[PDB]
């Protein structure tokens, strides 16, 4: 629900989620990077 | 007091099939625990009850061990042997200790330990002791009626349960009513009801017949099968080895008196009694009673039987809501298709025409030769491909070269279907592509490829949402296959 | 639940199925016990405090 929940998940965990493609994972990284955040903090 | 102690211990043993020794060992452990609770410092206690007087001595037990971890409860073998040279590892050293006064506290501790073997375990013990009742028709008194189950009292602190599915659909029991039922399962719920009793299952019918028909109890007549629609209708199949005894007549009894006693106990359930035959077709004819069967066709490969009846008997053969055919099918173990003589002939003509069309299309034979193959009993391309060459050579007009050519054509017709299964579907070519994703058969690979997912890479690029409309693919199975595809494509 | 018929082996007496309960007193007042009188009808065993 929150950005703080998303930032704790690893890239390998997000790829296990249902309806989660490589394209949507790249979108999430690019958007988090635009805000100075990274996956796995 | 002295004799009263021993008499009480004997009464516990009698209450729920226990032992005087097992009751005393447990009272000793109970008293040791009660003395250890009173003792502020946690120290091992050993109580010994004299079996003649009921007097008891309490010790400070010292578990003789090799290495002492708990100096308050353990003593070394060397130190134990200094007091008594006869002691071994695992024995107890004692110490003169004041026995706990038997107040209502110790009384509550010891009587509960005795109740753990003569109230909760008494339920299980009584069920086991009644080895006949466990399996046959036990009799209980209704103690409590709930929405989902009935609790029965069997006596001796044994409680049984009838579940809602284990009752007949029209039975209404009240507290205090006597109920018979088969003990079909003994579990381990000593506290409560470990015994499960049924009135709905077929075993209730079998055991009622065993009690009502002496010839079944004497093993002169055997019940081979029983099929049951509880509180409505049942069928039983009976056999005898004695040619002097009619097994159906014995189970019916004088003017139906025996079968009517069983029916009355089952709330007016209609019972058909049929002769068991070792021929499946003759046994199914008997099972279809009271409907007259005109012909039977047996399909051994599908384990099915087509039953032709006269148009006037069709409604009787099916029965109310299919009850007669269903009970006959459950009794025989065969799937039973009931139709008219005219419908059976129309079905056989349609099957013969479909076989002729199949053979003409795939074997490149004329309709006359395809008709001869169907008249000789060949219905499938598999039969023609795999049947022994001798059976095909018994057909008038077939020579060894023509049989070999027919078999080669039949195998090639199947190889053309296997080529589609390999590529178009996914049994070889697309098995390492559209079906590479773990959890996808040849059918699923062709369903994926119909959506444009032709490769293992195409599947790795999908979302669960893109595959959600594929018939037979759950979101979990889609997610597993996409992850398997990604593991191979992106992490291999 | 603890069958008090096996009492003869442990407690003794006969059957302690009777509700065991000690007459305890109610609330509302504090105090300090200053004087205790014990009167005994003659024939009854005097206990140690009497």
């Amino acid at each position: 629900h929150y950005i703080g929940d998303l930032v704790q998940r690893t890239e390998v965990e997000l790829l296990k989620t249902p309806n989660l493609g490589k394209k949507s994972l790249t979108e999430i990284k690019d958007v988090l990077a635009s805000r100075g955040l990274s996956l796995g903090m | 007091m002295n004799k009263e102690i021993l008499a009480v211990v004997e009464a516990v043993s009698n209450e729920k099939a226990l032992p005087r020794e097992k009751i005393f060992e447990a009272l000793e452990s109970a008293l040791a625990t009660a003395t250890k609770k009173k003792y502020e410092q946690e120290i091992d206690v050993r109580v010994q009850i004299d079996r003649k007087s009921g007097d008891f001595d309490t010790f400070r037990r010292w578990l003789v061990v090799d290495e002492v971890t708990q100096p308050t409860k353990e003593i070394t073998l060397e130190a134990a042997r200094y007091e008594d040279e006869s002691l071994n590892l695992g024995d107890y050293v004692e110490d003169q200790i004041e026995s706990v006064t038997f107040d209502r506290i110790t009384t509550q501790t010891a009587k509960q330990v005795i109740v753990q073997k003569v109230r909760e375990a008494e339920r299980a013990m009584v069920v086991d002791q009644f080895r006949e009742h466990e399996g046959e028709i036990i009799t209980g008194v209704v103690k409590k009626v709930n929405r989902d189950n009935i609790s029965l009292d069997l006596g001796n602190n044994a409680e049984a349960v009838i579940l809602r599915e284990d009752m007949l659909p029209r039975e209404n029991f009240r507290p205090g009513d006597r109920v018979r039922g088969v003990l079909y399962s003994v579990r381990p719920e000593a506290r409560g009801a470990q015994l499960f009793v049924t009135r709905s299952k077929p075993e209730m019918l079998i055991e009622l017949f065993r009690i009502e028909v002496p010839e079944i109890g004497e093993e002169v007549i055997e019940i081979k099968a029983a099929a049951r629609d509880p509180g409505s209708r049942a069928k039983i199949a009976v056999k005898t080895n004695d040619k002097r005894i009619d097994p159906v007549g014995a189970c019916v009894g004088m003017r139906g008196a025996r079968v009517q006693a069983v029916s009355t106990e089952l709330g007016g359930e209609r019972i058909d009694i049929v002769l068991w035959d070792d021929n499946p077709a003759q046994f199914v004819i008997n099972a279809m009673a009271p409907a007259d069967v005109a012909s039977i066709v047996v399909d051994e490969d599908k384990h099915t039987m087509d039953i032709a009846v006269e148009a006037g008997n069709l409604a009787q053969a099916i029965g109310r809501n299919g009850q007669n055919v269903r009970l006959a099918s459950q009794l025989s173990g065969w799937e039973l298709n009931v139709m008219t003589v005219d419908d059976l002939q129309a079905k056989h003509q349609a099957e013969a025409h479909a076989a002729i069309d199949t053979f003409t299309k795939y074997l490149d034979i004329d309709e006359d030769f395809a008709t001869v193959l169907v008249e000789e009993g060949f219905s499938t391309l598999e039969e023609l491909a795999y049947v022994p060459m001798k059976e095909l050579l018994e057909i008038e007009g077939l020579d060894e070269p023509t049989v070999e050519a027919l078999r080669e054509r039949a195998k090639n017709a199947l190889a053309t279907i296997a080529q589609a299964q390999e590529e178009s579907l996914g049994d070889n070519k697309p098995a390492d592509d559209l079906l590479n994703l773990e959890g996808v058969d040849r059918d699923l690979a062709f369903k994926l490829a119909a959506r444009g997912v032709c490769t293992l890479e195409d599947l790795a690029e999908q979302g669960i949402d893109d595959l959600a409309d594929i018939e037979g693919l759950t979101d979990e199975k889609a997610g597993a296959l996409i992850m398997a595809a990604r593991n191979i494509c992106w992490f291999g | 639940t603890p069958e008090e018929k096996l009492l003869r082996a442990i407690f003794g007496e006969k059957a302690s199925d009777v509700k065991d309960s000690s007459l305890r007193v109610p609330n509302g007042v504090s105090g300090t016990v200053i004087d205790v009188q014990v009167f005994t009808r003659d024939g009854v065993e005097k206990d140690k405090r009497a």
